[PDB]
């Protein structure tokens, strides 16, 4: 609701109190004293405050939804990055001017259809961010059209590797693939390091799938990122690519338990009393 | 017995030398590669010197 463009439009246009137009039932429960908490809080008002609320209740005042319907649209354009936040007042007066030149019963109905349409489109984008798959599956499958589907040797290792390659981009919503000129790439996160080169890695691994000092370090970076998404039976045991994928799974598991060992040794080296400079260097040389 | 009222001017001259300030935690030469040059603060991070 904090990211809802019509809840945010109600927090910027609608009053923060109980008027007798937007909240007719909640103020008639208070005029007629049938409220659970403090029923007699309306009898204790002056006639200027008490009779002016009765008149707005038995014959309520009409209002314009047009500034509220447009502000729900502007606050969804500013949320789906269609406009800048600095342009939020520029396009608000630009849209209010257009629905004033062309105001009709059709347009006010069409703004009522479009404020339900932008509630969906804000939520559809925020679902697509947390899923994180649609921008990557169409560009990884576009990569794999370029790569051949039949290697000469080790096709069993190759078709499970590229199936685990689809498992990184699916089971990590921040990861993405794209193109920049000839080659394609893979970032493990938005605005993060460890960017592998897919067109350079698969022109390096091609010719190494059945071999059983020769690897480019981005191919080894690819074999490090693909390692937690690869089973022991996904690739072979004797194959040099399969021998490394088991070796990189042990390196991740050792770096996962040297992380917990680091948090234990440095915790009991401060309380026991050591140099804080040398507690942090002798621990790494014990763990690396 | 007729000495004037005097003030003392002190100074030193130390020619031929360079004023060494060693980058060590106790200003001592315990080795050519000092203990602060090996420090993870000074060997992994980039610091400004002013």
């Amino acid at each position: 609701d904090a990211t809802d463009p019509a809840v945010r439009a109600a927090l910027q246009s609608q009053p923060s109190g109980l008027n007798s137009t937007d909240d007719w039932r909640q103020v008639m429960d208070r005029i007629m004293s049938l409220t659970a908490r403090n029923p007699d809080a309306f009898r204790q008002q002056p006639q200027a405050n008490r009779l002016s609320a009765i008149l707005e209740a038995v014959v309520p005042a009409r209002a314009n939804p047009t500034h509220e319907k447009v502000l729900a649209i502007v606050n969804a354009l500013a949320e789906n990055r269609a406009i800048r936040p600095d342009e939020a007042g520029l396009v608000y007066d630009a849209l209010l001017q257009r629905v004033a030149r062309y105001n009709s019963g059709n347009v006010q109905t069409n703004l009522d259809r479009l404020v339900g349409d932008v509630r969906e489109a804000v939520a559809q984008r925020e679902r697509a961010q947390q899923q994180g798959n649609l921008g990557s599956m169409v560009a990884l499958n576009a990569f794999l059209s370029t790569q051949p589907a039949n290697v000469p040797r080790g096709q069993e290792d190759y078709t499970n590797f590229v199936s685990a390659l689809r498992l990184m981009v699916t089971e990590t919503p921040q990861s993405e693939v794209y193109q920049s000129g000839p080659d394609y790439f893979f970032q493990t996160s938005r605005q993060g390091l460890q960017t592998v080169n897919l067109s350079q890695a698969f022109k390096n691994l091609q010719g190494l799938w059945g071999v059983r000092s020769l690897l480019t370090p981005n191919s080894r970076l690819l074999l490090l990122l693909i390692a937690p998404f690869t089973d022991s039976g996904s690739v072979s045991r004797d194959t040099y690519l399969g021998h490394l994928l088991t070796l990189y799974r042990e390196a991740i598991g050792q770096a996962h338990v040297d992380e917990h060992t680091f948090q234990e040794i440095t915790s009991v080296s401060r309380a026991l009393g050591q140099e804080d400079t040398g507690s942090l260097e002798a621990t790494l040389n014990y763990l690396l | 017995k007729t000495a004037v009222d005097s003030i003392t001017q002190k100074k030193f001259l130390c020619d031929r030398t360079l004023w060494r300030i060693p980058f060590s935690s106790n200003f001592m030469s315990m080795g050519a590669l000092t203990d602060l040059g090996q420090n993870l603060l000074y060997a992994n991070s980039a610091h400004a010197l002013d």
